[PDB]
């Protein structure tokens, strides 16, 4: 967006020496076929386990029984003959 | 390395080299799959004399 100087104008570009025209043109680089080499193993001996863990520990229980329940020799009360 | 080993003295040297395969620790360009049991790798090292 330059302003044209009317007192000192200039013309378009003139030819100048050039950079040997084939040396600015590249070759198209020619890929050969390739292979991810080797026979891959199916599994890996991992350093960490792959499953979930638990944040807190919960107390577990198992039921037990008591035993054969016996009789008893109670201390027996007195007879309510109007004193009680 | 000691800067000067005198006449009759002994100097101890230590050097570390990083031989790169991947470009960086976040760019894996150049890394090698090595999960192949029958295909070995090889790291040839010539040392001084």
């Amino acid at each position: 967006m330059a302003l044209i100087n009317p007192q000192f104008p200039y013309a378009g570009p003139v030819p100048i020496p050039g950079p040997a025209p084939t040396e600015t043109m590249p070759l198209l680089n020619y890929r050969v076929e390739g292979r991810i080499a080797g026979i891959q193993q199916a599994r890996q001996f991992m350093p960490f386990l792959q499953g979930p863990h638990r944040e807190v520990a919960e107390q577990t229980y198992y039921a037990i029984g008591t035993g054969i329940q016996m009789g008893q020799t109670f201390n027996q009360p007195l007879i309510n003959t109007q004193e009680g | 390395a000691p800067a000067t080993i005198a006449a009759g003295a002994t100097g101890e040297l230590t050097m570390y080299y990083w031989v790169p395969l991947a470009y960086s620790e976040t760019d894996l360009t150049g890394a090698v799959l090595a999960n192949v049991p029958q295909s070995k790798q090889r790291l040839k090292l010539e040392f001084a004399n």
